[PDB]
């Protein structure tokens, strides 16, 4: 059949092809997502879950209140949807709405990073001890890997020098 | 998401008669627990803890220093509800079996009362006073009192956040100061390296919190005021609390070995 | 008008996956390795997670369940999906701990990001309405243009010769007619500023007899014209006559999303000793010793040049696990290329022992045992 | 003093295996 | 015998206009401080700490389990009074000499506000958020934000020290701090007026927010001692 057209077909084509070919799904947010995640590349390192629990997460998303919603975590998506809402309802420009939703995102991210530090320090003032932090755990792993490289380099270095001895002609000793 | 569950015996609607006003319990549990849960949801909204109960979060995020802020809200919600799930509308008569076990570990029923109340005031800070049930491999079932600070946990699985005594007023150069200080570093050193100082039975069956007392100021500074001149305040709050202890439930969860 | 099935997909979690962003721009006129590729400067794909209840089944909300051999066992579950379904009918994925845990490491330093300033170390945060702004309006002047960080025009010095010719023949040339109008709006003010005082003692902005009268007067002063041409083409300032225009504007926000803290002007209150002077030290690696000049050190996954100051001087195969030295991170900032450059400075001695005290590795404890 | 250079004779060797800039 | 000191501008009868009510101040200072003092008097009667001022007791009875009770009430009594002492009736303007130094340590006034308030809401415990001045290498006049946890005396003399004036001037890795401003996060000051804070309305957040508009920047500047470029 004639597949659904998710974007206006070229009105200039006089004999177009691929009429029975499904089209690409493009939304207005695709433009904003690319703009945001390029300004904040390390925002992708924040692990985000795409597995859906029941699929009803969209029933409680009212972007007129703010970034913090029910069910979904504070991510770059919340900034895009909040941006899109302001850009449509409040008639804001792409840049203006971007600044507003973007600034509310920072102030929320700051408080989350401040809690970790204050929480640990507060706990130790009352006799609270923790386990190995990611910094120390990361260095220990590098040691185990570096040692393996030292062995390989030591073994390879031996082979190269030994090769040189054999390469040079010492067939007759005088 | 984590939602507020109703209380035991319709306290949110009426509140205990001679312990807490209906409006005090409203601000103590309904308005506060909802606030903590609201903050808790935002922290585990997109993690593995999104569908885990409070206790599971209390034990999972105990040692991890990057999730310390999550442990507070989780343990605070558990310790808070644990305190309200042991009260009753009318005082209950202590059981004979439990009444005999307390005397064997504290000398008399009131001797334990003045100990818990005394520990609450002596602590001078937001925390919880626990009546734990410790049983070692070969030791009989013995009870003891334990105090936990702002959001401390009595369970052994969360020994990383027990928060039993303060460091500002218990670590100095005096003979007791040096001893307390050594234990502080010994724990942090052993905990970091992974070594355990005191062996624990599998399943965390060593300590079983029976009773609790929420000494947080937001629960009593309204009903009993500050306590100027000794009338009311934190002291009277602890005393009145002793009258509503559901000793029947305290005996059931104790699970004392048949010995008589 | 959208169908009910299409309204759910639009709000679907999988559809929220952002497009793969371009990699950190490297020098175009330089050789590169063909097959082997190491970790990138900043992540280009999204890191995914699951519940530990589903990870045991390989379910990651993707086309198919991933293998349990390469996704189970580790502590932090992280995976990157290059293609949800490739030509081999498989999900071409890879572990995401390389970048996922590097973010946690950096954020464990508790150091904000500062604006680069040529060499009184005055540090100003990035998250400030004075500078962190992208929207603007025609009333903006060149003084305010120095505060922005997101320009729509390119950096001339950075563009290669070929790229510069395409820019002239595809963006600058066809904008001739529109630029003349831009001056007409400006000259509408040139006439009315003669009425600056006519009332205290604008025209319709269409005059071909005027736009020519102005530019011919600017051929003797080329500086004032460049400032006028930059406004229309949104070019980041280059000549001093300020916002670190030497290396060019940042292709990303200055923070880059790594850390949103604003200041390190706090004193971590130690439990026993009390408020400390400096921040807790961090053990760093030693790569590429001095004796290929210069020294490198691995600080929390990032590579920064060694402190201004030995293990660094020469390579010693005798040390176990490599040469590791304690150090304090002073200032961190993002480069115009997108990298995270850390101005690292050697740490003190007593602080290292104070840190080892809590960790337990401190051979001589400072508390109690220390007689002096 | 050759003991020093003898040590560097191996330093450059190991550094040659660090095929990365 | 320590007596209840009167407040600055009759805050007991009037209270601040848009920060606290007269009833809140009654329970925050008039009643609470009296409770701490009387309990402190019964512990220092007929002893060296009888007439010693508050700051001298906290520094003396510091970090020893036998004198934990006296230290607690002493520190809380001092810090509590230190909180209401820097509050002004109306919003006062910040001096230019201080507005300049804040910009060289924090980069903007806004950043300081969102660090002090941020540190308070991210506490999950009653303490005091301090703004202390110290001398650090590279910047003689250095302003830093420090937090205290249920007993923290921001002064360095209330911390463990080594010997060899035997006791050293500062604690290991310590700094010399002149407290300038403090914020009291104990529920006695904000729970009643601002409530629990569920849903964002009011709460500890709004309390800290309104506190920023009623700071006596005049006194916050004189105690900073911006004239002494070298503090010892």
């Amino acid at each position: 059949p004639y597949p659904i057209q998710h974007s206006p077909p070229n009105p200039r084509a006089r004999k177009p092809r691929n009429l029975f070919r499904p089209t690409k799904i493009v939304y207005p947010e695709d433009e904003l997502r690319r703009d945001f995640y390029r300004d904040h590349p390390w925002e992708l390192a924040r692990p985000r879950m795409i597995i859906e629990l029941d699929g009803k997460d969209a029933r409680f998303l009212d972007w007129s209140k703010g970034l913090r919603q029910r069910g979904i975590p504070l991510s770059g998506e919340s900034v895009v949807q909040r941006q899109l809402w302001l850009m449509e309802n409040q008639g804001m420009t792409k840049q203006e709405a971007y600044d507003k939703a973007r600034h509310e995102f920072y102030k929320l991210r700051q408080l989350e990073q401040m809690e970790r530090r204050i929480a640990v320090e507060e706990a130790r003032m009352v006799g609270g001890y923790f386990g190995k932090d990611l910094l120390t755990v990361g260095m220990e792993l590098e040691n185990k890997t570096y040692e393996s490289w030292k062995k390989w380099a030591t073994t390879e270095i031996a082979r190269q020098e030994s090769a040189r001895a054999s390469m040079y002609t010492n067939v007759v000793d005088n | 998401q984590h939602y507020l569950m109703p209380l035991r015996d319709n306290f949110e609607q009426e509140g205990i008669r001679n312990f807490l006003s209906p409006g005090s319990v409203n601000m103590a549990y309904t308005e506060y627990q909802t606030f903590i849960l609201e903050k808790l949801n935002a922290l585990v909204v997109g993690t593995d803890f999104e569908q885990k109960d409070t206790k599971s979060i209390v034990l999972a995020t105990a040692r991890d220093p990057e999730l310390a802020h999550v442990f507070n809200h989780a343990s605070m919600a558990h310790n808070n509800h644990f305190f309200f799930d042991h009260l009753s509308p009318v005082p209950v008569k202590m059981g004979d079996k439990l009444f005999y076990h307390i005397n064997e570990n504290f000398g008399s029923v009131d001797t334990l009362r003045d100990e818990m109340i005394g520990t609450a005031v002596s602590m001078f800070g937001p925390g919880f006073v626990w009546l734990v049930r410790t049983q070692l491999p070969g030791q009989p079932v013995a009870l003891r009192v334990m105090a936990t600070y702002l959001a401390g946990s009595p369970y052994p699985g969360a020994h990383w956040r027990r928060q039993e005594m303060d460091a500002q007023t218990s670590i100095g150069s005096s003979p007791q100061g040096l001893s307390n200080g050594q234990r502080f570093f010994e724990r942090s050193a052993a905990g970091f390296k992974g070594n355990k100082l005191e062996p624990t039975a599998p399943g965390g069956t060593d300590l079983i919190p029976i009773l609790c007392l929420n000494t947080w100021e937001y629960a009593w500074l309204r009903e009993y005021g500050t306590g100027v001149g000794g009338m009311g305040g934190k002291l009277a709050y602890a005393q009145s609390w002793w009258n509503m202890i559901d000793w029947a439930k305290v005996e059931e969860e104790a699970r004392l070995e048949t010995r008589i | 008008g959208v169908s009910p099935g299409g309204a759910l997909l639009r709000t679907s979690r999988m559809f929220s996956l952002p497009p793969v962003i371009p990699p950190p721009p490297g020098n175009k006129l330089q050789m590169i390795s063909e097959r082997a590729s190491a970790t990138e400067a900043y992540p280009t794909h999204q890191v995914l997670t699951t519940f530990e209840s589903s990870r045991s089944r390989g379910d990651w909300g993707l086309k198919r369940p991933l293998p349990l051999k390469s996704t189970t066992g580790t502590t932090y579950p992280m995976v990157k999906v290059k293609e949800m379904d490739s030509l081999e009918q498989i999900t071409d994925f890879t572990s995401g701990t390389q970048h996922g845990l590097t973010l946690k490491k950096f954020q464990a330093l508790n150091i904000p990001i500062s604006t680069p300033s040529e060499i009184r170390p005055v540090q100003r945060s990035v998250f400030e309405a004075d500078t962190d702004v992208t929207a603007f309006s025609p009333d903006e002047q060149i003084q305010e243009a120095e505060k922005r960080w997101k320009f729509s025009g390119p950096w001339l010095a950075g563009m290669t010769p070929g790229e510069f010719k395409e820019y002239l023949a595809k963006t600058v040339r066809p904008k001739r007619a529109e630029f003349r109008k831009f001056i007409q709006k400006k000259i509408a003010a040139q006439k009315t500023e003669a009425a600056n005082r006519e009332l205290q003692e604008k025209p319709e902005s269409i005059t071909d007899d005027e736009v020519t009268e102005y530019l011919r007067r600017l051929r003797n002063d080329n500086q004032v014209l460049y400032d006028l041409v930059g406004q229309f083409l949104d070019l980041a300032p280059l000549k001093p006559p300020s916002p670190y225009g030497g290396r060019g504007p940042p292709i990303t926000h200055p923070s880059a999303g790594i850390s949103y803290l604003r200041t390190a002007a706090y004193l971590n209150n130690h439990p026993i000793y009390g408020p400390q002077k400096s921040h807790p030290p961090v053990q760093a690696r030693v790569l590429k010793p001095r004796r290929g000049n210069d020294a490198k050190i691995g600080v929390a996954g990032f590579v920064a040049d060694g402190p201004l100051g030995s293990v660094m001087d020469k390579f010693d195969p005798s040390i176990e696990g490599g040469a590791k030295l304690w150090v304090n991170v002073d200032k961190a900032t993002v480069d115009s290329t997108g990298r995270v450059q850390l101005t690292v400075s050697d740490a003190k001695a007593t602080d290292v022992l104070i840190a080892k005290e809590l960790i337990g590795d401190a051979r001589e404890p400072i508390f109690g045992s220390a007689p002096k | 003093v050759q003991e020093l250079l003898q040590s560097e004779v191996t330093s450059n060797n190991y550094m040659r295996m660090m095929r990365r800039r």
